[PDB]
């Protein structure tokens, strides 16, 4: 249900100054938030697919849901990541 | 931009 | 590396959705990179409150303050007590 805490903590630590510290419950909080982020975006994409009578959540559905919900800035880096992923 | 999806997530329950 | 995040766990979260039937191969891949972007931005915004309180330890209340202040985090409002 949650991404591994070690991975979440590593991303968090990379974001802040090298001398900063992160409390255990702050890492757990972000763990919860990023599952909610996935669920929130997925809900937008899934209702759209249901309205269009489509059975598969595609990558375009996820990207479009992100654009609709205020995460349009993610679209370009995600496309580059996925394209280098499948290259 | 998020309000209606937030609501709908509450509504689905 | 972002590729290290487990796709099976991302797919499991996605499958909790009541209207999800089938998921494309690329959807969890996109969410892995999105998770990195989201964690980084949320952490940086919470860290504003850490430093504003003259602290060097990021605390859960710093994340809650960032959630309440920023529109991109509106969807997290029910996580805040």
């Amino acid at each position: 249900i949650y991404l591994p805490i070690a991975n979440v903590a590593r991303i968090m630590k990379n974001a802040i100054p090298q001398t900063g510290k992160i409390a255990k419950d702050a890492k757990e909080c972000v763990q919860e938030c990023v599952s909610e982020f996935i669920s929130f975006i997925t809900s937008e994409a899934s209702e759209r697919c249901h309205q269009e009578k489509r059975k598969t959540i595609n990558g375009e559905d996820i990207l479009f849901a992100m654009s609709t919900l205020g995460f349009d800035s993610y679209v370009e880096p995600l496309k580059l990541y996925l394209q280098k992923f499948r290259e | 931009k998020q309000l209606h999806r937030i609501l709908k997530r509450r509504q689905a329950r | 590396r972002v590729q290290e995040l487990p796709l099976a766990r991302i797919k499991k979260i996605m499958k909790l959705d009541e209207d999800v039937k089938m998921i494309s191969a690329e959807a969890p891949v996109l969410f892995a990179k999105a998770a990195q972007i989201f964690i980084t931005e949320l952490t940086l915004r919470a860290w504003i409150h850490t430093e504003d309180n003259k602290r060097r330890t990021l605390q859960r209340n710093d994340i809650a303050m960032a959630i309440t202040k920023f529109d991109q985090f509106d969807f997290l409002i029910d996580i805040v007590p």
